[PDB]
């Protein structure tokens, strides 16, 4: 079984499977938390940023692809860095050639169709990390999820890592009144850390635990980290 | 064009070349060597366009030095020319041809005779008891046609080499600062120290 | 600039009674200095002949050329090449840089060790092939040659003969002539020997 | 994608052998005779044709091949990969020959040449030997006439008759009787056509014989008059006719 | 070079000159200008003779195998493959193209494809060195929906005055005409075009 | 080793069992067709088989127009066949472009056999499940008919079948020719020989057609295509009023 | 060099001068301007002499190669389709005029291919420094319906005109006639009408009259 | 996947061995003998055909001994096919080094580059080696008569007398009994002739059966004569030495 | 033996190619989607799987059109699709930048079919995990195709496949045998969301959000655009009506 099947990504099992996609999926359930959630006005990031030893540095997981886009990482932290720099350049086109801010929809078609590449092609391997984009464009507020199997979808709000689940059933309630903050950055961002508590068992969030990222009408990607995201414990 | 003269006697090379290198308006050295030795009795002296000429001797000698070490023996004179010879020819329908002459003295050990080839930048080789490149063959071709004997001590050539050297301070228009000699013979390379003034 | 006049000399072969002969002049110059005194373009692979006039590097090159190919040649073959073979040889040689040419002008002669009929060839730069019964000339003085070689030539000479004739071809066409001259060479060629002699000329 | 098939198929096995090159012989073991005398003034070579159904045309299949006008190729073995071989060979006669000395090779050269395209497919990344044997026969200036059969390693050897294929054994033991160094061709078509009638199961006549001479020049099938030194190619296939006339004297 | 390419109610027909020249020689007096790309998509050639042929002989491929493939091409398809060529390969072609053809719902079409690639659909056009001798007669004497007998006239007239005043045209005069009918092929001699 | 059922290499008997697969291959489709030479034509029936309603009709066949003069039917999966058809039309054109003249028949199924060959040689290419009947009437061998399949191999036939029941239709062909001593029905019009192609595969397969049952496809001199329900009604008819 | 084809009804016949020449001495007063493509396939060459026969070899080459490939006799069309392709692509580097006619499984034919690619047919062309004297000929004597005999006469007339009239062109005239049914018949040096007159006198000059210096033997084995 | 099928021909065992150059010198053992002996005025190559018949013609026949150039030739055991892709590579080499220097290849030169290219299909390229083995017998002015050997690894090295192919140990060792020296050519031959007639899996060593060269420096000449003997002379020289 | 499955081009004894089969089982765990052709153009829609309440309503589109009139709706891996549709985008491009026209549904169809194929034949590439039903209107009508990882593809009258495809043909042919006459794309659209609706039900556990797009030569003008506002809820009702 599985072990004859899960050699490649060439391989597709008999139930219909790809079983190296499917193990790359997995890195992301290792990974740490993250929640995206937006309203009409603002998109907010908040991470769980992990530690390795009391004597080491958080993980970076939020990514500034241009002024109107962003993204936090779940995984592994190298193909993050791959995707984050195509989403970079593919911005930088849309800017320099058509004068045009890349639409996140637009955005989301093409990672989802570079992922792809390596789930269909020999000796290559899936890429091991999911994202949560964020960004506001000429149609407002965006929310997209990202997985290596190559699909991308747009929500109003959701979560993935490890512990994933809590929040995302939690935005799941909290729906009706998140998708309503309109014009309060401050209230979104705690709607976030909320929802990101959710999905906690280890210690309380802290300064040097926490990651949040927010974009919206007249607020460019900013990356808040530490010091300044203490208002929101 | 500096000057570049050869001549084999009956037991050596000698090979004699000017020390002047200038550029445009003035003599930037009068001490120059445009010679490389290419094994250890085989020398090479050569004239051309400026960065070119020490950038073709120096890639010979590198080439006859691993050959040298790669097979722990020493090419024949005859050898190490044909192989000059067709690193030109193939140069002369390169992109950018060295443009380089050189003549190649060597003592041949094994034949246990002394040999001098010319060799221009288009691969044209021959073998001779004088040579020269440049203007300079136009005054000593016709002084050695006279005063040369293929029996001559390397004195005697050296004193010849003189003659050529006098006529050519005479008569050439440019002052290329006088030339270093070099004798090639059973024994190596050695410099006539002693030519500025003999 | 033209490569074909730069070092001068001239080659020329005839044929006659089971002989042909082929010779040239010894000179090598670079413009008006005369530098070689002693500088063949004939050459022989086995029994077969093949002068060359021109560019005299690549004179040198085409000789090394064709005893590489000569080379391998005897050893798939088993055999020496013969005149009309080596011929098809040269030309398809020189055509294979059709558009950046040996400045050269071979002229090939020899006896068929099968068939013993006496065979000489020409071509020009870039492969056509002149296959002759008479003769064929080459080289700067390759007017005056024709000059001498058509007045001069009648069939069936025998090699004693022959060698005249060739010889006092190119004598008279080499005086004529400011970059060929500086000595001279004649080859004549039968099946069992060929020889070798040296002409006194006019050493200006 | 792409040919990422980039290392031998045929490997050394632990005994010697290279495997995939013994199987190919085998392939070759399986297929239909084809045999080859020579005699003092020409070569023959034949075959049998095995009528993959009489529905189908016999004639429009040569299994007994032109290379030059002077060479003449049959084979035992897939015959696919004999069909290619040809198309090689007689593109390779041209390219590394004719076009450089304008006459077409001598047989060993050109069977040299087809030999080596098969040793290539011994060694050569990603491909699988050749599953055919010939048996190439020819004639030239300066090594008169020859027989040669080619072995799928790409090996070769020069014969003064052999067989190749299915009946190969008793049939190289027929030659050896028969043969001798004083044969003139029409004996040795006739030899063939015993020891072929050997290997023939079934049906013998020119409509399931197809045999192959290299002997005298025949202008005749030059189709221009003219030059005195081409005189003819001395490759001819014979009719279904001309071998029955012989048959028909058993 | 002297060719026109005229639609009409039934169709459209196509007619050229027959003369080639090596400046003022005439190479050949008797060619056929007028080429088949399709069964029923032909050319009018002007310019170099190997470009012309060289394009021609593409398109032609060009277009066979669009049949195999996907059916019977349109005059349109057949000039966008010619502009294609013509655009793409401008700096190496000397080649003015005039391409037309019948077809059951367009009827007759003619497209011209000048010097610099460009593709223009017209009622008529003209094109080689006597062309601009014919601008005033053929804008003067051209009227839409004429019948055949009439535009085998009016090219016969204009081709005519263009062979009388340009060197480089002669010969006899082609046409080719084309409708539902088929394809015809149509010649006139110089003794009876001459005096018209 | 024990891979040698997997790429194209040699088993130890000699054998390529993948090309082996890919002759099992064409048969998937379950459709028999034939063809015979006329006096001046070439026929070629092979049979339509409709399963599903939601399909459009028109849009099933594996019979390909390859060039003006050359026709080709397919015994083997669609994907594949359409594969090998492109690639006909493609080699067809370019001898044209190159040549000068249309590319004969044989020659277009040796170019096609070729192509074959090499996929049993070359461990990346898988050979492909078919088999291709070309037919035409060439304008220098008459009408024709070959036949190339995955082990490369194509040769010319008087007539020939192909599919699951090929050996029925074949002997029963075979027994014609043995009856007749010639090589092709003695028949004038193509629209005849078209009825004895139908009638012969109907004596052979012992099975009756209807108009949505058969795909026909004719070659007369510069000319291939393939007949209309209606065409092959008429032919229907004339042979419901024989037998 | 003068070259000409002329159709005649059933077949077609080329000739052409035997005239090479370096500038405005004659290299080759013989030299042979016919090439066989295939048996039955020729061409007449003019314009730069190794690539009419280079052109000439290559596409004979592929054309052998065709045949055997497709197991039929070549076709003219496939020669002038080839010659034309080759040239074309070259841009006139190649400078090979030439008139390709032969007979093949479809007919007689006759086109001219010039250096850049482009082709003609026709029932008689001409080519070369000499196409002007022979033309004129040509469009003099030419009418259909020829027989070989008249087809022969016409072609080897206006090599004629050329040899006599133009510089460009001498010594023989070589004819290759090409009719459907039988093989293909190449007359070298059909007419020969330039032989030069015997000498005044000899110079076999007596032996002694040249100095030699030294005198060896070679060797010219292994 | 693609590897699926690869044998990685290039790879070491455990033990720090090239199972392929292992298993192609196996594939050699099986092959004829061939030898060479090394005198003071000669060298002497002879080889053992394997697969013979009445039929097949040995005047025209040449599948043991090859010339390289005029001054070196190599006797072969292994795939004769394989042999000739490497002689034909080692026949050019020598040319290209006559083209550049004017002078004949040096012996050493010719075989250092042969084994280097073996070497290769050993390092990298994922392809079988080449199941060859060569003896070179070559003349030279600075070592003057040499033998050496070369097999499937790429390793070369030098030896006044050695044997290849099959049976190797057994001539070997008759070969370190025999041999001296001082020894001569005509007594090489015998040496030679006698060593395979001791390893022969047949019969009797019959002409038909061998291959025979030797390289001669003539003292009334001075250019090095490479003679391949012809099928009556190998008879001849089988006869003078006793076998018969 | 086995094995047979576990790389692409393969071909299992029964000339079967197992990877293209377990590709399809990935499309049949896939949503349905449909293709109903009628008297003058195509409609596709499409069930879309709400996996939560958090999915912004309408957003996630699947349908996509290539050119302007052209299509495709495909089951299985979305990825898959979409890559299959990027190349019918350049497909058809490179069609009309040397034709002018726009890609004829038959031409444009093939394109998409050797595609497919294609990755059915080398082991350096897995089959598409993907049946994509597409068409549009060219110059001579309507036009609706399904084509299957194995690179099958055929025209159809109507057309489904995913979760629902049983239930949807059922349906499918249950509008063929009624309406011969063909079907009014208003009318088709409507019955396009019946037969999504009704098979949904092989998956009734998730509610999901209908898609329909067409493209009519009346209604649409010959070119593809989305089904949206009043036109969509119409559907929509005489769904959820007929359900009961
Ligand atoms: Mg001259
Ligand atoms: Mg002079
Ligand atoms: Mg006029
Ligand atoms: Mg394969
Ligand atoms: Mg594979
Ligand atoms: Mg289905």
């Amino acid at each position: 079984f599985r072990n004859n099947y899960d050699g490649d990504t060439v391989t597709f099992s008999p139930t219909g499977r790809l079983f190296q996609v499917e193990y790359a999926l997995e890195a992301i359930k290792q990974g740490s938390v993250t929640v995206g959630l937006r309203s009409n006005t603002h998109a907010v990031l908040v991470a769980l940023k992990r530690n390795a030893d009391e004597l080491s540095s958080y993980q970076k997981k939020i990514i500034k692809c241009d002024e109107h886009m962003g993204l936090s990482l779940a995984g592994l932290a190298p193909d993050a860095r791959v995707l984050s720099n195509y989403l970079r350049q593919q911005c930088n086109y849309s800017s320099l050639v058509f004068n045009r801010k890349l639409a996140v929809e637009r955005a989301g078609h093409l990672l989802c169709d570079k992922a792809q590449k390596n789930t269909q092609s020999y000796g290559g391997r899936p890429y091991g990390v999911g994202l949560l984009i964020i960004g506001y464009d000429k149609s407002g507020a965006h929310l997209l999820e990202f997985q290596p199997s190559g699909n991308v979808t747009e929500l109003y709000g959701t979560a993935i890592g490890a512990r994933s689940q809590g929040a995302k059933t939690y935005l799941e309630r909290t729906l009706d009144t998140f998708i309503k903050i309109d014009g309060n950055p401050d209230e979104l961002i705690k709607a976030g850390v909320e929802a990101i508590s959710q999905s906690l068992r280890d210690e309380s969030l802290t300064v040097d635990n926490l990651s949040i990222a927010i974009v919206g009408k007249d607020t460019p990607f900013t990356i808040y980290d530490g010091e300044a995201v203490a208002k929101y414990i | 064009m500096d000057i570049i003269l050869g001549i084999r006697v009956q037991d050596s090379v000698i090979l004699a070349s000017s020390k002047a290198v200038t550029r445009g308006i003035s003599v930037l050295k009068d001490s120059d060597d445009k010679t490389r030795q290419l094994s250890p009795h085989t020398l090479m002296s050569f004239a051309g366009e400026a960065g070119d000429t020490v950038q073709f001797a120096e890639y010979i000698q590198a080439n006859i030095q691993l050959y040298s070490i790669r097979e722990d023996y020493e090419l024949s004179p005859q050898a190490v020319s044909s192989f000059v010879r067709q690193e030109l020819a193939k140069s002369i329908r390169s992109r950018r041809p060295y443009q380089v002459n050189v003549l190649i003295g060597g003592y041949d050990k094994k034949k246990n005779k002394p040999e001098l080839y010319q060799i221009d930048y288009l691969g044209t080789k021959v073998e001779l008891p004088y040579g020269a490149h440049g203007y300079s063959g136009f005054y000593t071709f016709s002084l050695l046609d006279h005063h040369y004997r293929p029996d001559m001590t390397t004195e005697e050539g050296l004193d010849l080499l003189k003659l050529c050297v006098q006529e050519l301070e005479k008569r050439m228009p440019m002052d290329f600062k006088g030339v270093i000699v070099k004798i090639v013979d059973k024994d190596g390379i050695r410099q006539v120290d002693d030519f500025q003034a003999q | 600039s033209d490569p074909s006049s730069i070092n001068g000399g001239i080659v020329v072969a005839m044929t006659g009674k089971d002989c042909v002969a082929i010779a040239c002049d010894l000179r090598l110059g670079s413009q008006s200095l005369g530098v070689s005194n002693k500088f063949e373009k004939i050459f022989h692979y086995g029994h077969v002949f093949l002068g060359i006039t021109g560019l005299a590097t690549d004179v040198t090159t085409l000789n090394e050329m064709f005893r590489y190919k000569t080379n391998l040649y005897k050893l798939k073959e088993e055999r020496a090449i013969e005149p009309e073979t080596f011929t098809q040889l040269v030309s398809s040689s020189l055509y294979e840089r059709r558009f950046g040419p040996y400045f050269v002008g071979p002229v090939v002669a020899g006896i068929n060790s099968k068939s013993g009929k006496p065979f000489i060839a020409g071509f020009d730069l870039i492969g056509c092939i002149d296959e002759a019964k008479d003769f064929i000339v080459s080289g700067t003085a390759s007017d005056q040659l024709f000059g001498m070689c058509e007045s001069l030539y009648e069939p069936n000479l025998e090699p004693e003969d022959l060698f005249e004739t060739i010889s006092q071809a190119l004598l008279n066409a080499a005086d004529r002539d400011a970059l060929s001259g500086w000595g001279a060479v004649v080859y004549i060629i039968k099946k069992d020997e060929v020889v070798k002699r040296y002409l006194k000329m006019r050493q200006d | 994608m792409t040919d990422r098939y980039s290392f031998s198929l045929t490997t050394f096995s632990p005994s010697g052998k290279l495997g995939q090159i013994d199987y190919a012989l085998t392939a070759v073991k399986q297929g239909v005779t084809s045999l080859g005398i020579k005699a003092t003034n020409g070569v023959v070579i034949a075959t049998e044709k095995k009528s993959s159904s009489p529905l189908a045309m016999s004639e429009t299949l040569s299994k007994v091949s032109l290379l030059t006008p002077d060479i003449g190729a049959v084979y035992s073995g897939m015959g696919p990969d004999y069909r290619v071989l040809v198309d090689k060979s007689r593109k390779v006669a041209h390219t590394s020959y004719k076009r450089i000395y304008g006459e077409y090779p001598p047989t060993k050269l050109l069977v040299s040449e087809v030999a080596k395209i098969m040793q290539e497919a011994t060694q050569s990344g990603g491909v699988r030997p050749f599953g055919v044997s010939l048996l190439i026969a020819g004639h030239d200036e300066f090594n008169g006439f020859s027989l040669y059969q080619v072995d799928p390693s790409g090996s070769y050897f020069p014969w003064k008759a052999t067989a190749i294929g299915k009946g190969s054994v008793a049939a190289k033991t027929f030659l050896e009787k028969r043969w001798n160094d004083e044969l003139e061709l029409e004996d040795a078509i006739h030899i063939a056509l015993l020891t072929l009638k050997e290997s023939v199961e079934g049906e013998f006549n020119g409509d399931t014989i197809e045999l192959a001479i290299i002997g005298d020049e025949n202008p005749d099938l030059l189709g221009y008059t003219g030059i005195p030194t081409d005189k003819g190619p001395r490759f001819r296939k014979l009719t279904s006719q001309e071998i029955n006339d012989r048959l028909e004297a058993l | 070079t002297s060719i026109m390419a005229v639609t009409f109610k039934d169709g459209v027909i196509l007619g050229a000159d027959s003369r080639t020249t090596t400046g003022a020689y005439i190479a050949n007096r008797v060619t056929d200008k007028l080429t088949r790309v399709h069964d029923k998509i032909w050319c009018c050639r002007s310019g170099s003779a190997a470009d012309t042929q060289a394009i021609a002989d593409i398109v032609q491929y060009h277009l066979e195998l669009y049949t195999s493939q996907y059916g019977t091409p349109s005059t349109e398809t057949a000039a966008s493959v010619f502009k294609e060529l013509c655009y793409e390969n401008k700096d190496n072609l000397t080649a003015g193209i005039i391409v037309a053809g019948y077809d059951d719902k367009n009827k007759g079409e003619v497209y011209t494809i000048p010097l610099g690639g460009s593709v223009h659909k017209l009622p008529y056009a003209i094109a080689g060195s006597g062309s601009t001798f014919i601008y005033g007669y053929c804008d003067k004497n051209f009227r839409e929906n004429m019948s055949k007998e009439e535009t085998v006239d009016f090219i016969k007239h204009s081709l005519s005055q263009a062979i009388k005043w340009d060197g480089s045209s002669g010969g006899v005069i082609r046409m080719v005409v084309l409708t539902a009918a088929g394809v015809e092929r149509l010649i006139f001699y110089p003794d009876e075009y001459e005096q018209l | 080793a024990g891979y040698d059922r997997h790429i194209t290499i040699f088993s130890p008997e000699g054998r390529l069992y993948q090309v082996e697969y890919a002759f099992k291959a064409t048969n998937q489709t379950n459709i028999n067709s034939l063809a015979v030479r006329g006096k001046d034509c070439t026929v070629v029936i092979s049979q339509k088989k409709v399963p599903d309603k939601l399909l459009d009709p028109t849009t099933v066949s594996y019979i390909f127009c390859i060039s003006r003069t050359i026709g080709m039917v397919v015994n083997g999966p669609i994907p594949d066949a359409r594969n090998a058809a492109l690639r006909a039309k493609a080699e067809a054109a370019e001898f044209r472009y190159k040549y000068g003249y249309d590319m004969p028949c044989d020659v277009l199924a040796k170019r096609m056999a070729n192509l074959s060959q090499i996929y049993t040689q070359r461990a990346y290419m898988r050979p492909l499940g078919v088999i291709l009947t070309f037919v035409s009437v060439d304008e220098e061998l008459g009408p024709s008919i070959y036949k190339t399949d995955p082990a490369g191999y194509y040769v010319g036939y008087k007539a020939t079948a192909t599919g699951p029941k090929q050996q029925e239709i074949t002997t029963n062909l075979e027994n014609h020719f043995k009856k007749s001593k010639i090589d092709h029905i003695n028949e004038e019009s193509w629209e005849k020989v078209v009825e004895f192609a139908i009638t012969h595969m109907i004596d052979a397969l012992g099975t009756e057609f209807s108009k949505n049952d058969l795909e026909v496809g004719v070659a007369t001199k510069d000319k291939f295509f393939t007949l209309s329900a209606e065409n092959i009604e008429e032919r229907l008819v004339a042979i419901a009023e024989q037998d | 060099t003068t070259i000409v084809g002329v159709k005649f009804n059933n077949g077609v016949v080329i000739a052409a001068d035997t005239r090479s020449t370096q500038g405005p001495i004659v290299a080759d007063k013989n030299c042979a301007k016919l090439h066989r493509i295939s048996p039955k396939i020729w061409c007449a060459g003019a314009g730069t002499a190794a690539d009419t026969e280079a052109v000439t070899q290559l596409i004979g080459s592929n054309i052998e190669l065709h045949s055997l490939y497709t197991s039929r006799e070549p076709r003219v069309v496939s020669a002038l389709q080839m010659l034309k392709q080759h040239l074309f692509k070259y841009q006139g580097h190649i400078g090979a005029y030439l008139i390709v006619a032969g007979v093949d499984p479809t007919g007689s034919h006759l086109f001219s291919i010039h250096a850049h690619g482009s082709t003609d047919v026709g029932y008689y062309l001409s080519l070369g420094s000499g196409s002007l004297a022979a033309m004129a000929v040509l469009e003099s004597h030419w009418k259909q319906d020829l027989t070989k005999e008249e087809a022969i006469k016409l072609a080897s007339d206006a090599i004629q005109a050329g040899i006599w009239n133009d510089l460009g062109s001498g010594s023989n005239v070589d004819v290759c006639v090409m009719e459907i049914g039988k093989d293909a018949e190449y007359l070298r040096n059909y007419l020969t009408p330039n032989v030069r007159e015997e000498k005044q006198k000899s110079y076999k000059f007596p032996r002694g009259t040249t100095a030699v210096l030294k005198e060896s033997i070679v060797n010219i084995c292994d | 996947g693609s590897r699926r099928y690869d044998s990685r021909t290039t790879i070491f065992s455990p033990e720090g061995r090239l199972y392929q150059v292992e298993y192609a010198l196996e594939s050699i053992s099986h092959a004829g003998t061939a030898i060479g002996i090394m005198a003071s005025d000669g060298i002497v190559l002879a080889a053992e055909r394997k697969v013979t018949s009445t039929l097949l013609e040995q005047d025209t026949s040449t599948e043991k001994l090859y010339k390289l150039n005029d001054k070196i030739a190599v006797a072969v055991a292994g795939l004769t096919a394989d042999a000739e892709i490497l002689i034909n590579t080692a026949r050019i080499h020598a040319q290209n080094y006559l083209k550049t220097y004017n002078e004949d290849i040096p012996v050493e030169i010719l075989v250092r580059r042969l084994s280097d290219i073996k070497q290769g299909y050993t390092q990298h390229g994922g392809l079988r080696p080449f199941g060859v083995s060569f003896i070179y017998a070559g003349y030279d002015d600075r070592y003057g008569y040499q033998l050496y050997t070369s097999n499937p690894s790429g390793n070369y090295t030098g030896w006044k007398a050695i044997s290849v192919g099959a049976n190797t140990s057994a001539a070997q060792t008759l070969l370190q009994m025999d041999y001296k020296d001082d020894m001569k050519v005509d007594d090489a031959i015998e040496l030679a002739l006698k060593t395979l007639s001791k390893t022969t899996d047949s019969s009797a060593l019959t002409y038909d059966r061998l291959e025979f060269a030797t390289i001669r420096k003539g003292a009334n000449d001075g250019e090095v004569y490479q003679k391949i003997f012809k099928p009556q002379e190998i008879k001849d020289i089988l006869v003078k030495t006793g076998i018969t | 033996g086995t094995g047979y499955d576990l790389s692409n081009s393969v071909f299992s004894p029964d000339g079967r190619n197992f990877q293209v089969e377990y590709a399809v089982k990935a499309v049949e765990n896939g949503t349905t989607s449909i293709g109903i052709k009628c008297n003058d153009g195509v409609v596709f829609a499409v069930e879309k799987l709400i996996t939560s309440k958090l999915l912004v309503p309408q957003k996630n589109v699947k349908i996509q059109v290539v050119d302007r009139h052209i299509g495709c709706v495909y089951s299985g891996l979305i990825p898959d699709g979409r890559h299959l549709v990027n190349r019918g985008r350049e497909e058809a491009a490179s069609f009309k930048k040397l034709y002018k026209t726009p890609i004829p549904i038959p031409a444009f169809a093939d394109r998409l079919g050797q595609y497919v194929q294609a990755h059915t034949l080398y082991n350096s590439v897995r089959p598409f995990g993907v049946s994509t039903i597409f068409g549009g209107v060219d110059k001579n009508g309507a036009h609706l195709y399904m084509l299957e990882p194995s690179g099958s593809y055929w025209g159809y009258k109507g057309a489904a496949t995913g979760k629902g495809r049983q239930s949807a043909k059922a349906e499918l042919e249950k509008l063929v045998d009624h309406h011969p006459e063909g079907l009014s794309a208003r009318e088709a659209v409507k019955q396009a969301a019946k037969i999504i609706y009704l098979a949904h039900e092989d998956n009734k556990e998730k509610d999901f959000e209908l898609e329909i797009s067409w493209c009519s030569l009346s209604e649409t003008n010959g070119l593809h655009k989305f089904v949206k506002g009043d036109l969509l809820q119409e559907a929509i009702d005489f769904a959820q009506k007929e359900i009961n």
